[PDB]
């Protein structure tokens, strides 16, 4: 199923464990930790649905909030993990070379492997130096340099 | 790990799933697939297997 959204059965309220708490762009969290389970508590401590959430997941209910069932209570790409920025600002590039780490599709890659992945923190405001940036193969990166991306938020990481 | 790293090769075949540190625990899955029962009981435990 293409679907990644996840449904719930019975009116009960989530209870989010071995989670890790990121502010993002807006009020929702951003989850970091690969391992990640659900568990309903509606009148009694019994659980009744588990399924599961990978990285990079984004809840739509907040953790503890009575869920009436039947809605969506967290979101995230069926295809691709997030990495969310620790630090929110601009976005520092280093090594960018135009003809071969440049792929046109601005949404452009950030280089291969294979043809050679420069790490860089995020800038605080434009260059400030305040986290290392890993860049497997494939992997292309749409914000360009000076663009004042805000904190838990990630373009299309394209994977190989 | 504070002291005797674990060497390990990954025949670069299969991704790595955990690309930064974030503190992984014994039995961590560091590559997603299939885990066979051999593994389970040398780190998870015998409870585990």
């Amino acid at each position: 199923a293409a679907e990644s959204s996840i449904q719930v059965k019975n009116k009960g309220s989530i209870k989010l464990s071995n989670v890790k708490s990121v502010v993002n762009s807006s009020g929702k969290l951003v989850i970091t930790s690969r391992n990640t389970e659900l568990k309903l508590i509606d009148e009694f401590g019994r659980t009744k649905e588990s399924y599961k959430v990978p990285y990079g997941a984004v809840l739509a209910k907040g953790d503890g909030e009575q869920v009436a069932g039947g809605e969506t209570v967290a979101n995230w790409d069926p295809h691709t993990m997030p990495v969310i920025t620790e630090v929110s600002g601009f976005v520092r590039f280093t090594d960018m070379i135009d003809g071969q780490t440049i792929t046109r599709q601005s949404s452009l890659v950030v280089l291969d492997s294979a043809e050679r992945r420069p790490a860089l923190k995020i800038v605080d405001a434009q260059g400030n130096d305040v986290a290392q940036y890993f860049l497997p193969g494939k992997a292309i990166v749409q914000l360009e340099d000076g663009v004042q991306i805000s904190s838990g938020d990630t373009l299309a990481r394209i994977p190989q | 790990d504070g002291s005797d790293p674990y060497e390990e090769m990954i025949p670069k075949w299969r991704q790595l799933n955990v690309f930064e540190g974030e503190r992984v625990e014994r039995g961590d899955v560091i590559s997603d697939g299939p885990e066979a029962p051999h593994d389970i009981l040398r780190l998870r435990g015998v409870h585990a297997v």
